[PDB]
This record gives structure tokens, C-alpha cells and sequence, in this order.
């Protein structure tokens, strides 16, 4: 039982840390994504 | 001399003047026969000026005359604005009559120069134990309020408004940028009911208003606060002034909308190209001159829970203290509800505040962090099963948590208990005594809503 | 001659006119074949105007004439029970509307000094939203969810549940298939809710200008009862389609682009519309009517609806409109498939007005349900490991399961205040601790039907008064005990 505790505890901790890093990546992509479309849209405004 | 509208597209309006008499940037114009005002925003060729109207363009046609004021938007400044509600143009919206002040000031002005800065950094005493001890404020500083609704955000604002006038004989100015009308009415009526309206001046820019109104509503409050600061009483000494910003994120959003309306290449994350400059225009006029000081309290909203977003990133470069309100503490029953571990201040250093204050604050923060680390072990492994020092840390942390709470003065007409303003020295002495261990036998229930330390002793011996 | 021009360009439903020098922004214009247009761009040497109708009959070189008036709609109580286009022309074929007066479509909300605190309740018939997310007269609550997630159902149920309240209702449909609108109208007429409801429809085949101007006309028609002291409710079925139509018009008019190609003035579009749902004070009603009505306060409640793609609430328009409203109701796609038919997510849905918009008995009895739901959210993974917990936590989990199954309800069956009160009282006390987890829905109705047949006086008193005194509590307890003793489910 005690051993399971420790093992399970570790998992939870790891999961928590994992989430954090993913969040960071997500935010980056989000910002990056937006910028791209704007540029393309601006290109359309110059297409005429 | 006079102009005429030549183009109407939404809010953007193009006006044509004479070859010579072309109004400068940021000048204010007024369309005759209508209650419409325009703000110069860009200068083009052939004496054509691109402006944004403060108001609505419905029922407007090309060929209407325009008269130039040859000056920026001027607002009335004085002591007759204490207890009134005005819009961006300084017009009453409370149906209480015209403001008797006859002297006006422009809202566009350069920041004070390099040689006009204060020769030292002096702390500001508020009377709230937790704010003074762990997030000390500075005359000319800036505080960012991170909190949701239902955590007592307005009550704290009113308490600070009362405390400054009671202690430092100062005044306050409130500016609402893009606020809801319902909450504005509620706030005004709460101020009237609590009797703090007399010491404050209020300016509202509504959410249903065009972005031009919401963008230029903070400068009016800034101008009023600046006039309050430089008023010289006998023997000079100026005055200390508070300024309030209901939300600064909406200021940046209004700037973005205005930039998009005028038409220019978007920056990263769709922000306008001139973001940091626009914010530094606002945040560099809030400082402590030789005559007196202005301190600003601003509410900050983080979009998409992203601290890396350009708007909060630009905001955080000017903030000196951060006050965080947590729902967890409010449920626990400890008001005011300010987190003592997520709240930070740049003035908490041994140089500005001293050595003993720094030591006491760091010790309290360390004890709180230790308690935060130990709760989980008690929760899962079990109660007790631990050495004595941990248990002593837990008991002291609980006593400190109870001791942080204090009654306020703006709630006297509701609960009936008088408010307590605690001088810093009393807080320092009480916390040092608690950390020493003298009050290791006093019941913790005497630390709740009890104000100063001696008062704790009296409540304990009475019980 | 300043009141006559010519057409020089026709394309994609937009006509450019050369003339009309004294033409105002938003003024209506008359095309040759009994057609109307709205001006939106006043350039140096041309006027941009959208056509409110079929532009395929317009050709270059035709004439135009300015009306001299802003866009207006007929307003009155004679529009109740009728279906009309965005401009007031009937489409149900039941005859002309005997209009008495007209009102402008673009108007400004009342100032901050004329408002009033929201303290009166509005019922929708759903226990989950009536006890957790109260809606008051003058509030602004938003329903947001993915496709086929239950959004329209809830709006129609809210409209239906005003049978015995005296609140008028306006229903605006934007960019929908005509068959769906016909089915909705038929269902409304079948129940009997069409005796006090107005319907404005702009189908998917209609011009984008109509789909863009429909909600403003609907709000103008709903503002009639606010100024005269009598309450009203308005529902916009999709603001997303209005935003799409606005984007199309702006892009076709060459306004500068932005994130997702939306124009700059898009937040203002919904801001100036949603801010008109307010509760005015008695002084405003006294002044507007010139002393005809005294001591009465008006209101207007709004229930906008927004659709999100794949749950991306971070999009431009959902974020724009979330920051404007006073609350949010979130409907999940996973909960709909899992069997929770109303599919309301508790945990991310909030009401800013709160408990100030409830009756006495509902306000007293909502706390137990809120606490039980919170505790069930706290501990739910322990369902498999129930036997290993102590008695208190196991009891908490069982109570949470019973409560979360009590929230399920069927379509077209609005609950009354007495019904909700009886159900909540039976739950807050220990009465529903013996029934099985799977049979709670059957037990709840049987209990409701036992009342209204043996205790109807009491139900009428609760419905008409809303008070809560020791006497009512005793009657409710005695009735519940009698039902549990004698009848069977
Ligand atoms: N409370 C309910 N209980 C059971 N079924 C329901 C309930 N509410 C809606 N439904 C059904 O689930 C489906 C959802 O349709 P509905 O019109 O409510 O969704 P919607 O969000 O408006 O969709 P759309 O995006 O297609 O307009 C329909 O078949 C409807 O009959
Ligand atoms: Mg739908």
C-alpha cells in the first residue's frame, strides 16, 4: 500500500509539471498562429 | 477660418480647412448647430485633417460647418468637482446642475522632466496591516489589483478613499474606462450610502460609447488629479492624491480599435504598432514631484490567462506593487481578502524600508510558505505523526492568518463595529512579538477582527 | 438636385450612387421599383448604399431619391401574435398590421443616472438554471455552445414559461433555414405562447443587410414596453451570423481588415446593441409618459446565443461578447451524449446578479443544491472506491449523485415555482435517500403530479405569493410525508 502511494504520488506530480509546459507551448503557437493570418490578409489588401 | 466635413465613414471623419489655418494635432473641434465634438488625429495633404468624433455620426451630412477651439480638450478643474459625475468632456451626467468651476485645464501635457523627480523614495501609510507590512506602497508608485468579482474589490477602494482623507488629508479621483452601466450605478449608490462621495471626483466612459471616448477618459482623471496635487495651501506642501483605474486592459483595447479604424499595419498578436509608447504616455505623468505626489491603483485583466501576451507584458513594466485578491481566503472568512504570498512589492528591500521591517516580513512569508507546504501532508498522510516544530509553525500560521483580518470604517453603518486604523509601528511590534513566541498561550479566536495588538490582549483577558 | 441621384455601380447587393449631396448617415433612399436602401459610406464623390431587398432588378443609370428620415419600424401591441420581416412587413399571410406609431431603429441606451437595481425574478422552467444561474428583469445572460448542443430548445422553453407572468416576448431568427422557422412558429402556436409573442425572421436566403439589421429592429420593438412601465424579453438566436453578415458587408465596402478579416468597429456593434437591455427607474417612466403612468418601473431582458467551433471560446467574437454580458450558460457536447439532456455545465457558468434575482423560497432553498453540487465536483473519482471511504464522504457522494440526477428535465415541460420548491425541499431534506439512483426521475414527477391534484390551493398560494413562513413549510412536509406513505411510484 505504502509503495503504491509513493508511485501514485509521483505520477500526479509529473502530470502537474507536464501540464505547465504544454500550456506554455500552446500559448506560443496561439500567438504565432494569429500573426500569420494577419500578414496573409494584409497581402490580400495589396492584391488589387 | 471655418471648415466642412468632406467624408464620413463610421466614426472617422475628414474635415477640410483653409490653406494656412490648419488645426494642430489633438486639437478639439465643434460642429455648429449640433452637440458633436471632433478630435484631430492625423494631418494629410491639401489642408485635410482626419479626426474621430466623440459621440455618434447618425443624422450627419457632408457640408456642415466646423469651428476650431485651437486648443486640446479642456476640462474644468477645481474643488467644485468633488462629488459629481462627468463624462470625457467634463459635463455633468447626474442631473445635479452645472459645475460652478470656471477654470479649465488641457488634458494633453508632457511628463515632468528629469530634474523634477523626487530626491528620495518615501512610503505611504494606508492603515491596513497586511498591505503596509507585505506590499508597502510608495508615493508616486503604481499598484496593480488582480482580482475577480465578489472578493470585495469595491469595498477596498472605498476604504482606501476614506483612509487617505482621514490620515494624509488628501483627495481621490476615480476614472472608469469602458465600464458597465449597471455596475457604475451600483458603485455610485454605494458611495453615496457609505458617505465617501464628498471626498471623490468621478469620470465615466461607458461601454456603449465609441472607442474615442473610452481611449481619452483616463487623461481627464489624470488632469484632475494633477490639479489637486499642485494646489498650494498656506506654507505650500501641495497635497497627496490617489487615482483609480477601473481597468487598464480596456484602455489598450480602445487604442487598438482606434488604430484599426484609422488604418495602419497591425503589429504582433493584432496589437497596434504604438502600444508601449501609448502606455508610457499615461504612466509617466504619475510620479512624485517636489510639490506633492500622485499614487495610482489600477485593475488589470489578463487576456486568455496568458502572462506573455503583449498587453500584460507592457503593463508589468510600470507596476511597482501587485495586490492579489483570492476567492479561497474570502470563503475562509478572512476579510480583507488579500493573498499574503502571491502579493509582491518592489519596496520590500532593506534599503528603502529598513532592516527590522525586512526581517519581519521575510520571516512571516517563510512561515506562511512552510504552512502551505505542510497542509497536504496532514491532509493525506494524516494528522499529528509529526515533530513539535511543525505543529508550532502550524499554530503560529493560523494565528497570523487570523490576525491579518481587521474591521473597516466604510462598514460601520452595516455591522455597527467602529473601524480600526492601525499605525505601522503597532503592526511591527505585534508581529515581532507573535514571531518571538510570547503569545503562545493566547487563544487564536482573539486575533479575529481585533485591530491593534493591545486590543488583542484586552479581548483575550475579557474572554 | 441634392434629393435625386443616379446609379453608377451594382455589385454583390451594393449600389454606388452619384448625387444626393444632402444625404445623412443611415438615411433611407427610394429606388425606382419600390425598393429601399441604407447609406453607409459617404465618400468625397459617391455614396455607398446597401439594398434592403432584391438587387437583381436594379440597373446602372436608374434614379434614386432620399426619404429624409432615418430607418424606422412600426411599434405597438398590435404586433403580438404575428410573424414579420426585419422591416415590419408581415409574411404569415394573415393580413396587414394596423400599426399606430413608428420608432427609430438606432437609439442610445438610457444614462447611468436613470438606471435601477435588478431585484425581480424571471423564470425559465429549468431547475438547473433557475437555482444556480438566476436571471432577473433587466439582466443580460448569454447561452454559448457547439452545434446541436441544445441552445434553441432552452430559448423556446424560456419563452413558453411566461404564460402566467405578463411579460411580452420577442424572438429574432437570423440566418436560418425557413423550414426551421416554420416549425418553431408552429410549435409556439400549438402550445398557446403565440398570444403574446412577436417573431422577426431573416432567412439564410435573405440579403445580408436584413440579417444584419434584424436584431436592432427586434430590440426597438421590445423597447415599447420598457418606456411604458411593463416588462419584456428578447432572444437573438445567433449573433455569430449577424457578425458574419456585417463582416461580408464591410469587406465588400472596402473597410480596413483585421484579425479574421473583421473590421475595426466590431466590438462597438454588439456593445451598442446589448447595452439597451436595462431596468429604468420610476422617474424615467414618469417623465417619458408625461405623468400618464406613476410608480411603475420598466425592464428588458436579453438572451443572446453564440455558437463556438470545437469549443474554442478564445475566438475573436466569443471573447468580444463574453466581456459584455452579465453571465454565461455553457452547454457541453460530451454531457449531451452522456445522457444529461439539459447539458448545463456547472463550474464555469456564473451569474453576476446572483441571488438578488430570486423569490424568498427559491433564495432560501438554492444553497443546499449549490453546496451538494460543489461537494460532488470535489469528490467524484472515488465512485469506484466508495467502500474504502468513511461514512460522511460516502453519504456526501450519494447525495451528490442524487442531486445531479435530479437536474435532468424533458423538453416542452416548464416547471413552476411551486414544483421547483417542492422538488428542492424534498431533496434538501432526506426524503430522496431511499430511492435508487436510476429511479430519481420517475419519483420526482409522480411527486409533482400528486400535488396540483390534492394540494392545489397551496400550489396556487406559492405561485401567486412566493412567501416562505413556518406554515407553508409544515404543509409541504405533511404532503411529502403523505405521498411517501400512501402512494407508490
Ligand atoms: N432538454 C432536452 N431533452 C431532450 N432532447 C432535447 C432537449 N433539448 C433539445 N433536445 C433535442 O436535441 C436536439 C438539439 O436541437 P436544438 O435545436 O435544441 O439545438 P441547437 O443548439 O439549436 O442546434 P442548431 O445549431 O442545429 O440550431 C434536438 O433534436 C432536440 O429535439
Ligand atoms: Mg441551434
Amino acid at each position: 500500500q505504502s509503495a503504491r502511494m509513493v508511485a501514485m504520488k509521483a505520477a500526479t506530480d509529473n502530470a502537474g509539471q507536464l501540464i505547465k509546459d504544454l500550456q506554455l507551448i500552446y500559448n506560443k503557437l496561439r500567438q504565432a498562429a494569429i500573426t500569420q493570418e494577419i500578414s496573409e490578409i494584409v497581402g490580400g489588401a495589396a492584391a488589387v | 477660418s471655418s471648415g466642412r466635413i468632406i467624408q464620413i465613414i463610421g466614426a472617422v471623419i475628414d474635415v477640410e480647412f483653409e490653406r494656412t489655418s490648419v488645426p494642430k494635432i489633438y486639437d478639439a473641434l465643434q460642429v455648429d448647430g449640433t452637440e458633436t465634438t471632433l478630435e484631430v488625429q492625423q494631418q494629410l495633404g491639401d489642408g485635410v485633417v482626419r479626426t474621430i468624433a466623440m459621440g455618434s455620426t447618425e443624422g450627419l451630412k457632408r457640408g456642415l460647418t466646423v469651428t476650431s477651439t485651437n486648443a486640446p480638450i479642456s476640462v474644468p478643474v477645481g474643488t467644485a468637482t468633488l462629488g459629481r459625475i462627468m463624462d470625457v468632456l467634463g459635463r455633468p451626467i447626474d442631473e445635479a446642475g452645472p459645475v460652478a468651476t470656471e477654470e479649465r485645464l488641457p488634458i494633453h501635457r508632457q511628463a515632468p522632466s528629469y530634474a523634477e523627480q523626487a530626491a528620495s523614495t518615501d512610503l505611504l501609510e494606508t492603515g491596513i496591516k497586511v498591505i503596509d507590512l507585505l506590499c508597502p506602497f510608495a508615493k508616486g508608485g503604481k499598484v496593480g489589483l488582480f482580482g475577480g468579482a465578489g472578493v470585495g474589490k469595491t469595498v477596498n477602494m472605498m476604504e482606501l478613499i476614506n483612509n487617505i482623507a482621514k490620515a494624509h488629508s488628501g483627495l481621490s479621483v476615480f476614472a472608469g474606462v469602458g465600464e458597465r452601466t449597471r455596475e457604475g450605478n451600483d458603485f455610485y449608490h454605494e458611495m453615496k450610502d457609505s458617505n465617501v462621495l464628498d471626498k471623490v471626483a468621478m469620470v465615466y466612459g461607458q461601454m456603449n460609447e465609441p472607442p474615442g471616448n473610452r481611449l481619452r477618459v483616463a487623461l481627464t482623471g489624470l488632469t484632475m488629479a494633477e490639479y489637486f496635487r499642485d494646489e498650494k495651501d498656506e506654507n505650500g506642501k501641495g497635497r497627496d492624491v490617489l487615482l483609480f483605474v477601473d481597468n487598464i486592459y480596456r484602455y489598450t483595447l480602445a487604442g487598438t480599435e482606434v488604430s484599426a479604424l484609422l488604418g495602419r499595419m497591425p503589429s504582433a498578436v493584432g496589437y497596434q504598432p504604438t502600444l508601449a509608447e501609448e502606455m508610457g504616455v499615461l504612466q509617466e505623468r504619475i510620479t512624485s514631484t517636489k510639490s506633492g505626489s500622485i499614487t495610482s491603483i489600477q485593475a488589470v485583466y489578463v487576456p486568455a490567462d496568458d502572462l506573455t501576451d503583449p498587453s500584460p507584458a507592457t503593463t508589468f513594466a510600470h507596476l511597482d506593487a501587485t495586490v492579489v485578491l483570492s476567492r479561497d481566503i474570502a470563503s475562509s472568512g478572512i476579510y480583507p481578502a488579500i493573498d499574503p504570498l502571491d502579493s509582491t512589492s518592489r519596496q520590500l528591500d532593506p534599503l528603502v524600508v529598513g532592516q527590522e521591517h525586512y526581517e519581519i516580513a521575510r520571516a512571516v512569508q517563510n512561515v506562511l510558505q512552510r504552512y502551505k507546504e505542510l497542509k497536504d501532508i496532514i491532509a493525506i498522510l494524516g494528522m499529528d505523526e509529526l515533530a513539535e516544530e511543525d505543529k508550532l509553525v502550524v499554530y503560529r500560521a493560523r494565528k497570523i492568518q487570523r490576525f491579518f483580518s481587521q474591521p473597516f470604517h466604510v462598514a460601520e453603518v452595516f455591522t455597527g463595529a467602529p473601524g480600526k486604523l492601525v499605525p505601522l509601528k503597532e503592526t511591527i511590534r505585534g508581529f515581532k512579538g507573535l514571531l518571538a513566541g510570547e503569545y503562545d498561550h493566547i487563544p487564536e479566536q482573539a486575533f479575529y477582527m481585533v485591530g491593534g495588538i493591545d486590543e488583542v490582549i484586552a479581548k483575550a483577558e475579557k474572554l | 438636385a441634392k434629393n435625386e441621384g443616379t446609379i453608377v455601380m451594382v455589385s454583390d447587393g451594393i449600389v454606388r450612387i452619384h448625387g444626393l449631396a444632402d444625404a445623412m448617415y443611415g438615411e433611407m433612399i427610394e429606388f425606382d421599383g419600390g425598393l429601399f436602401g441604407m447609406a453607409l459610406n459617404l465618400e468625397q464623390d459617391s455614396v455607398g448604399a446597401v439594398v434592403l431587398g432584391n438587387y437583381l432588378s436594379l440597373q446602372e443609370g436608374q434614379k434614386a431619391r432620399c426619404t429624409g428620415r432615418v430607418l424606422e419600424v412600426p411599434v405597438g401591441p398590435e404586433l403580438l401574435g404575428r410573424v414579420v420581416d426585419a422591416l415590419g412587413n408581415p409574411i404569415d399571410g394573415k393580413g396587414p398590421i394596423d400599426a399606430k406609431l413608428t420608432d427609430a431603429v438606432e437609439k442610445v441606451a438610457p444614462g447611468v443616472i436613470w438606471r435601477q437595481s435588478v431585484d425581480q425574478p424571471v423564470q425559465t422552467g429549468y431547475k438547473s438554471v433557475d437555482t444556480m444561474i438566476p436571471v432577473g428583469r433587466g439582466q443580460r445572460e448569454l447561452i454559448i455552445g457547439d452545434r446541436q448542443t441544445g441552445k434553441t430548445a432552452m430559448a423556446i422553453d424560456a419563452i413558453i414559461a411566461q404564460k402566467n407572468s405578463g411579460i411580452k416576448c420577442v424572438y429574432v431568427a437570423i440566418g436560418q433555414k425557413q423550414s426551421t422557422i416554420a416549425n418553431v412558429v408552429r410549435k409556439l402556436e400549438e402550445t398557446g405562447a403565440m398570444a403574446y409573442t412577436t417573431v422577426v425572421a431573416a432567412a439564410a436566403a435573405d440579403p445580408a443587410a436584413m440579417q444584419y439589421l434584424a436584431p436592432y429592429s427586434g430590440c426597438t420593438m421590445g423597447e415599447y414596453f420598457r418606456d411604458r412601465g411593463e416588462d419584456a424579453l428578447i432572444i437573438y438566436d445567433d449573433l455569430s451570423k449577424q457578425a458574419v453578415a456585417y463582416r461580408q458587408i464591410s469587406l465588400l465596402l472596402r473597410r480596413p481588415p483585421g484579425r479574421e478579416a473583421y473590421p475595426g468597429d466590431v466590438f462597438y456593434l454588439h456593445s451598442r446593441l446589448l447595452e439597451r437591455a436595462s431596468r429604468v427607474s420610476a422617474e424615467y417612466v414618469e417623465k417619458f409618459t408625461n405623468g400618464a403612468v406613476t410608480g411603475k418601473t420598466g425592464s428588458l431582458t436579453a438572451l443572446p446565443i453564440i455558437e463556438t467551433q470545437a469549443g474554442d471560446v478564445s475566438a475573436f467574437v466569443p471573447t468580444n461578447v463574453i466581456s459584455i454580458t452579465d453571465g454565461q450558460i455553457f452547454l457541453e457536447t460530451s454531457l449531451f451524449n452522456a445522457g444529461i439532456r439539459p447539458a448545463v455545465n456547472a463550474g464555469i457558468s456564473v451569474s453576476r446578479v446572483g441571488g438578488s434575482a430570486q423569490t424568498k423560497i427559491i433564495k432560501k432553498l438554492s444553497g443546499g443544491i449549490r453546496t451538494a453540487l460543489a461537494q460532488y465536483r470535489e469528490l467524484a473519482a472515488f465512485a469506484q472506491f466508495a467502500s474504502d471511504l468513511d461514512e460522511a464522504t460516502r453519504k456526501q457522494l450519494e447525495h451528490g449523485q442524487r442531486v445531479t440526477e435530479l437536474m435532468k428535465q424533458k423538453q416542452y415541460a416548464p416547471y413552476s415555482i411551486a414544483d421547483q420548491a417542492v422538488s428542492v425541499y424534498a431533496s434538501n431534506e432526506g426524503y430522496m435517500a431511499d430511492v435508487e439512483v436510476k429511479k430519481i426521475v420517475d419519483f420526482d414527477a409522480a411527486l409533482i403530479a400528486y400535488f396540483r391534484s390534492e394540494y392545489a390551493p397551496l400550489m396556487k398560494q406559492i405561485d401567486e405569493t412566493g412567501d416562505y413562513n413556518k406554515d407553508i413549510e409544515a404543509a409541504i412536509k405533511a404532503g411529502i410525508e403523505s405521498f411517501k406513505a400512501t402512494q407508490t411510484y
